[PDB]
């Protein structure tokens, strides 16, 4: 009906895909081996749904997911786990090295010799869908392969189905803390796959997420696991309006035509507001107008940056549970005569909202506490582009004295394809700038003459 | 499928190399018979990195045993761990080099090198998809350190897309057990700089330091620094074999720890150490871990880092831990000590995490250091070599088996130039002139 | 010791048969030094530009103004450098360029011998020049050899033995050389031309997308120039001796553009190394030349870094010391072929990058009117006044 393929590449997209399936698994009571007993206690029901999930004769469903990666260490504990016998034995393993924190062997070398299953898997699973909605990619900068492959990825795809949306989900470094320290070349490489072919772009920061875990549930010592669900919490939000019955309902295209202005700035972040442990669940109330508050509270940003810094030009919100219209209208309308909150001139209106019915779920062992509304908030903003930044300025000290180059020219990439790059996110950088300019004042020339 | 070929040459590496796989055999619960009895499931699932299968359940290491005498294969031969390794591998002749690097690369080694060869062409062919190489062995000797460039020269000339590495006992400053030691360390460094993509350096001055002062060992052994060394060498190449929540293989390390080609001389370390009949005062967690790992007098390479700049650094973790305390600590570390590190290299600690931790440790972690003290070391064998070079020591010995002297200055060249390039990145500014 | 005067020089070539057999465009433009490079797929956003010490228009063939003849670049690069070697100091030359640029054009010249590249030209004032000049009180020698880098190794051409590596080595007073390597002398310039084809004949070759003919490996042919003096005196000694480097360098490689697996890519893997070490060494040079000139202090001694490859590592006498550099740079005028002007065109922009930027006039109807104004102005106080 409504079919979406979820793309994982990478450690860090592998590991937010088994967060996430574990999520929808628990959300449409399917148990991990694919059977559904529910509904054969119900007797008959649309419990199957066809936005992640494919049935076949005995009543096993299969995800529509397609898993990638080079080192088979990450994905053969997915073929020896708990959902060993969920998924297609199609996992597409490189049974190789991993391309090594280096763009070059993950687009130009060892790229190949996987991407033409990867796609021939990709037009079978498409070819299964009766009217296809998007893509959803998985991949995080920095690492070698989520950024060659990704974008050798992203070209193909681009190239063969080409009006299909394409989002993505992913990890940009932190301004301080990192695990890498070619991390730059990394992400400034990918910028620009990024930038042409994607259609709307969220970016998280594992810093800002960690400082979330500390502040709100109290948890000293997080892991990636952590992180992991709260990724997987924002996704189910955005995908909610295509499943579950809802007042009112935003597609994916919704987004994309309410959201981004011009083609090249779409790149808005993304925010969970009732993230509360359960000790605290309680002496709250947890009402409509303090989450949607909260929701614009600098500290609880999955990005380290300030809004208050620059201009939201849009804002989207996406509410479920107990949740009804008036009070959302009062909640918008208490945050329109805030001056802390600066909208650009040039968007007077400024808001979408959509409803849904079915409350977030809770899932066993987690950390997240039951409750009876939630809202995820996505605002493009011009805050970003300070965050890119600081990214800018590290690689700059790293390509004045060719630091760490030969890797990368051992491989296939002349010494030019990094500063035509640099280039290029120097340019974007100047359009951010310039669309957050409030219009030029009585921006035709003068008026006033005879009537 | 990531293999190893393992490969050791002379007294020194011979040793450690048993140890070596004493250690290894008792992560992956193999008997000394050859055969499995271990009790977790995940240690079968990569034996393939180091073993090979034979008929009967019984798995054989890859390693590949050379010298010039045969008197260290008869005490390795008759050994706990004897038995366990193939036959075919072990690799000798007669009437050794004897301390004379003339002898191990240019008459004597030149007879044993093809037979070498031939058997790590058979040992290589039959691997799924080979990663690299290893070689144990001391600069110092004859045999080691001639046999070993010999060897390493002609597989990087065979396979040049492979990552070669080496364990590297360098000379001691004062502990001295040879005479002739700074021909061999300097002809040798000359050789290891070209070919060679990593290079590890151990000092006996320092594994010593570390017996008497932290271990608190009344009469340390050199079964001891075999430990120690074992016990750094399988913590590298950790992530090939178990699974964890951050991987780096050795290519990562290769990729993230060297800046410039000629740049690949690194420090290991490992913590912790309790010493035994402490361990009870010592609470292990991971600051603690960090704390002990960057300590000057923890090193093995006989340099004070604190007498340089950190060029790279690369922790690798072995347990459960949380990624947040691992970052955290890593930043705090950099920024207290912000002397000690380059200034154009924005961030410059690679981390990772694996998830089975040793035998009986709830924790550990190995470091590998990239920084300019080392070049001390050089300077040292240089002070010396030219001393002895003036006046023409015991250069006889050396020109009666067919070694032109232009050879020996070609090499006190290349490591001046490489003292040089390594103090160039040195100085905690650069501006004004 | 002197200063390292790096000359950053490109040229234009025009059509060939194939591309005017299309209906290409030209794309590079050029302006004093500045020179200017469009997108046929990406017409509205700018054109990209680039700066250089010498830019030659050799485009249109009957073209009297402005046209880059050969005598012209001769006299800009080849007689001065020839001046500075019979100082007895180092000359290098450094060809660079992608098939079809036309880079041995500018190397050697036409066929019919009536438009001489630098080599002729070179040679030709060497020889006439001495030998209109040489006298009883005086001698001159002149060698040649010709070896190639292939893979970080080192291969002889004018030997037509077994084509067998060679052992590169460093005398200590000398500096670095190559064991065994042949090396002839030569009386006139028909016999550089003999050996430059013999040994043209044994450079490695293969094909690619680009062209069937393709260089997969750099070149190097030494000229060895040596002055002896006869005073009136019974000691006879040599005065000085002097080198020249022609150095033919592969074009730079990109898989997004030779496509070729196996050894086809490891070569262009090496030769990507090789040029980038080129590139670090030759910048430190001029920067080394610009400190001390503008402030005085010259900076410590940079110790520039040669023992990273091969090529750097043999012509350290050549680059550094008392010498002088100087580059060109070919580029093809078809509008089908962008990327690699453009990537032509970035490495050249390295070696002392000069400050490039643009113009653009204004609607030529508001400069009438403009000028209108200002008359009208000038005459209202040729009124006023
Ligand atoms: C607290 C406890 O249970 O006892 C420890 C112990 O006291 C300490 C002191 C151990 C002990 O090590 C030494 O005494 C030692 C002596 C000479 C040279 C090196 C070490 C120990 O022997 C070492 C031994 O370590 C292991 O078993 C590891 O798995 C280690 N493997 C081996 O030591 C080994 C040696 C030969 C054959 C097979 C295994 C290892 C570590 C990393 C990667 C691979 C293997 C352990 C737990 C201890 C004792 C027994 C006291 C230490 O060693 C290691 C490698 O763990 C010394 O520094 C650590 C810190 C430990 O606290
Ligand atoms: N949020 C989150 N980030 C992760 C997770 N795992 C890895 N990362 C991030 O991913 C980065 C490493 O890039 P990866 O894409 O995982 O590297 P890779 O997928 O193994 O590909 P290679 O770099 O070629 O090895 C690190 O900087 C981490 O911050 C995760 O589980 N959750
Ligand atoms: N400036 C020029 N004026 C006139 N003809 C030129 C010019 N440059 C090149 N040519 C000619 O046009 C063709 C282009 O040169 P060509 O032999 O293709 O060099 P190339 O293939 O670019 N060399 P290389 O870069 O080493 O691969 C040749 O026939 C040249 O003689
Ligand atoms: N770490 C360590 N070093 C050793 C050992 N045995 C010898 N050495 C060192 O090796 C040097 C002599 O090298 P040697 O083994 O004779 O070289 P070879 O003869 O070519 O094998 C001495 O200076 C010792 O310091 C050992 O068991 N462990
Ligand atoms: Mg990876």
């Amino acid at each position: 009906m409504r079919e979406c393929i979820s793309i994982h590449v990478g450690q860090a997209g592998v590991q937010i895909g088994n967060a996430c399936w574990e999520l929808y698994c628990l959300e449409h009571g399917i148990q991990p081996d694919g059977q559904m007993p529910s509904d054969k206690t119900i007797g008959g029901g649309d419990d199957s749904f066809n936005t992640f999930f494919s049935e076949t004769g005995a009543g096993k469903h299969v995800p529509r997911a397609v898993f990638v990666d080079l080192e088979p260490t990450v994905i053969d504990e997915v073929r020896t786990g708990t959902y060993r016998q969920l998924f297609h034995p199609e996992q597409l393993i490189t049974g190789k090295e991993d391309a090594a924190n280096n763009y070059a062997r993950g687009h130009y070398t060892i790229g190949k010799e996987i991407i033409d299953l990867v796609l021939d898997r990709i037009r079978k699973l498409a070819d299964q869908c009766t009217g296809l909605q998007g893509f959803l990619v998985f991949h995080s900068f920095g690492g070698g392969t989520g950024s060659g492959f990704t974008s050798l990825l992203m070209e193909r795809l681009s190239v063969d189905y080409g009006k299909k949306s394409k989002l993505e989900f992913s990890i940009y470094p932190a301004p301080q803390v990192s695990t890498a320290v070619v991390e730059p070349y990394n992400s400034i490489l990918t910028t620009h796959t990024t930038l042409e072919h994607s259609d709307c772009a969220f970016m998280v920061d594992n810093e800002a997420i960690y400082d979330i875990c500390r502040r709100n549930l109290d948890i000293e010592r997080p892991t990636y696991t952590n992180l992991n669900r709260l990724i997987s919490q924002i996704v189910s939000s955005i995908t909610a309006s295509l499943r579950f019955d809802g007042a009112l309902n935003v597609d994916l295209t919704e987004f994309q035509t309410n959201l981004v202005p011009y083609p090249r700035i779409h790149f808005p972040l993304a925010t969970y507001a009732p993230v509360i442990s359960a000790e605290k669940a309680y002496h709250e109330q947890l009402s409509v107008a303090e989450i949607t508050n909260a929701c614009f509270e600098p500290a609880n940003q999955m990005v380290k940056c300030d809004p208050r810094h620059g201009k939201y030009m849009a804002c989207c919100l996406l509410y479920r549970g107990d949740v009804v219209p008036k009070d959302v209208n009062a909640a918008i309308a208490t945050i329109k005569t805030k001056r802390s909150i600066q909208f650009v001139d040039w968007c007077p209106t400024g808001f979408k909202v959509g409803i849904n019915y079915q409350p977030p779920t809770v899932v066993p062992g987690g950390d997240l506490a039951k409750v009876q509304r939630a809202v995820c908030m996505l605002s493009n903003t011009t805050a970003i582009a300070e965050a890119w930044a600081r990214l800018d300025h590290k690689f700059d000290l790293m390509y004045a004295k060719r630091a760490f180059v030969h890797w990368y020219v051992g491989e296939g990439m002349e010494e030019g394809e990094f500063s035509e790059a640099r280039e290029d996110m120097a340019a974007l950088e100047k359009d951010y700038e310039e669309v957050g300019v409030d219009s030029v004042e009585g921006e035709g020339e003068e008026e006033g003459e005879e009537y | 499928m990531r293999e190893i070929v393992h490969i050791q040459a002379g007294q020194c590496g011979n040793q450690i190399g048993a140890k070596f796989w004493e250690v290894i055999s008792d992560e992956h619960g193999i008997d000394p018979t050859g055969s499995y009895h271990g009790d977790s499931d995940l240690q079968l699932e990569r034996i393939n990195v180091y073993y090979n299968e034979a008929t009967g359940n019984k798995y054989v290491p890859r390693a590949i045993l050379v010298d010039l005498e045969p008197g260290t294969m008869d005490s390795v031969r008759s050994g706990p761990f004897g038995q366990i390794f193939r036959p075919d591998n072990f690799v000798f002749g007669q009437s050794g080099a004897g301390n004379n690097w003339a002898k191990g690369h240019y008459t004597e080694g030149a007879e044993l090198v093809d037979s070498v060869l031939d058997v790590v062409r058979k040992e290589s062919e039959s691997c799924d998809c080979l990663q690299g190489f290893q070689l144990t062995h001391s600069l110092g000797g004859g045999t080691g350190s001639g046999m070993g460039t010999l060897l390493i020269s002609k597989i990087r000339e065979e396979y040049p897309d492979r990552i070669m590495n080496t364990f590297s006992v360098m000379p001691s400053p004062k502990v001295s057990d040879t005479v002739v030691e700074p021909y061999n360390a300097t002809l040798s460094v000359h050789q290891l700089v070209e070919n060679t993509d990593e290079t590890y350096c151990i000092d006996n001055e320092a594994l010593y330091d570390i017996c008497f002062r932290t271990l608190k060992l009344t009469t340390p052994t050199y079964g001891d620094l075999n430990h120690l060394v074992s016990a750094t060498m399988s913590g590298v190449t950790t992530c090939l074999r178990f699974p964890g929540q951050l991987n780096a293989d050795l290519r990562k390390l290769a990729v993230n720890m060297v800046p410039f080609p000629r740049l690949h001389f690194f420090m290991p370390g490992f913590a912790p150490l309790t010493s035994r009949g402490s361990q009870q005062y010592r609470a292990l967690t991971v600051p603690e871990l960090t704390q002990q790992m960057f300590d000057s007098k923890n090193m093995m390479a006989a340099c004070d880092p604190r007498h340089g700049r950190y060029l790279t650094v690369a922790a690798i973790f072995r347990g459960r831990m949380s990624m947040k305390e691992v970052d955290e600590q890593m930043l705090n570390v950099q920024n207290k000590n912000s002397s000690y590190f380059v200034e154009w290299i924005p961030n410059n600690v690679k981390t990772a995490v694996c998830d089975i931790p040793p035998r009986g440790l709830k924790m550990s972690a190995t470091f590998i250091g990239n920084s300019t003290a080392i070049q001390e070391l050089f300077k040292r064998i240089s002070e010396q070599f030219t001393a002895m070079f003036r006046r023409k020591a015991f250069l006889h010995w050396y020109t009666g088996e067919g070694m032109d002297e232009m050879e020996f200055t070609e090499a006190e060249s290349n490591m001046n130039d490489l003292v040089s390039e390594y103090q160039q990145y040195q100085d905690a500014t650069a501006d004004e002139q | 010791m002197a200063g390292a005067s790096v000359k950053v020089a490109v040229r234009v070539r025009p059509f060939n048969s194939r591309e005017m057999s299309r209906d290409s465009k030209c794309i590079i433009q050029m302006s004093g030094s500045t020179t200017t490079i469009v997108n046929p797929k990406q017409p509205k956003e700018t054109p990209k530009s680039f700066s250089f010490d010498y830019s030659y228009w050799s485009h249109t063939s009957p073209e009297d103004i402005n046209y880059a003849s050969q005598k012209q670049v001769y006299r800009d690069i080849g007689e001065e450098m020839l001046q500075h070697a019979f100082e007895g100091y180092n000359v290098c030359i450094f060809a660079y360029g992608q098939t079809g640029a036309g880079k041995s054009y500018t190397m050697m010249g036409k066929q019919e011998k009536d438009q001489q590249g630098i080599i002729p030209q070179l040679c030709e004032d060497l020889f006439s020049r001495i030998n209109d000049t040489t006298n009883d009180n005086m001698s001159y020698s002149v060698e040649v050899s010709y070896m190639e880098i292939y893979c970080e190794r080192v291969r002889d051409l004018l030997n037509p033995k077994n084509k067998g590596n060679l052992r590169v080595r460093e005398h200590p007073l000398l500096g670095p050389y190559v064991e065994d390597l042949s090396k002839l002398a030569v009386t006139s310039y028909n016999d550089i031309q003999d050996l430059m084809d013999s040994g043209n004949k044994a450079r490695t070759v293969a094909a690619t997308n680009m062209n069937e003919t393709s260089s997969r490996s750099h070149a190097v042919f030494n000229i060895i120039f040596t002055q002896k003096r006869h005073d009136a005196e019974t000691n006879i000694t040599t005065e000085k001796v002097s080198k020249i480097s022609l150095v033919d360098l592969a074009g730079s490689e990109r898989a997004d553009s030779t496509g070729a697996k196996g050894t086809r890519l490891k070569e262009g893997a090496n030769i990507n190394k090789s040029l980038t070490t080129l590139g670090k060494v030759i910048s430190a040079l001029a920067e080394m030349d610009s400190g001390p000139n503008k402030n005085k202090k010259k900076k410590k001694t940079d110790f520039i870094l040669y023992r990273d490859s091969v090529l750097t590592w043999l012509l350290r006498e050549n680059l550094g010391g008392n010498s002088r550099t100087a580059m060109v740079a070919a580029l093809s005028p078809a509008d089908i072929n962008y990327d690699e002007t453009l990537s032509t065109l970035r490495y050249a922009d390295r070696a002392k990058q000069i400050r490039c930027n643009a113009v653009i006039n204004e609607d030529p109807n508001n400069k009438l009117i403009r000028e209108l104004k200002d008359e009208v102005t000038r005459l209202r106080d040729l009124l006023y006044a």
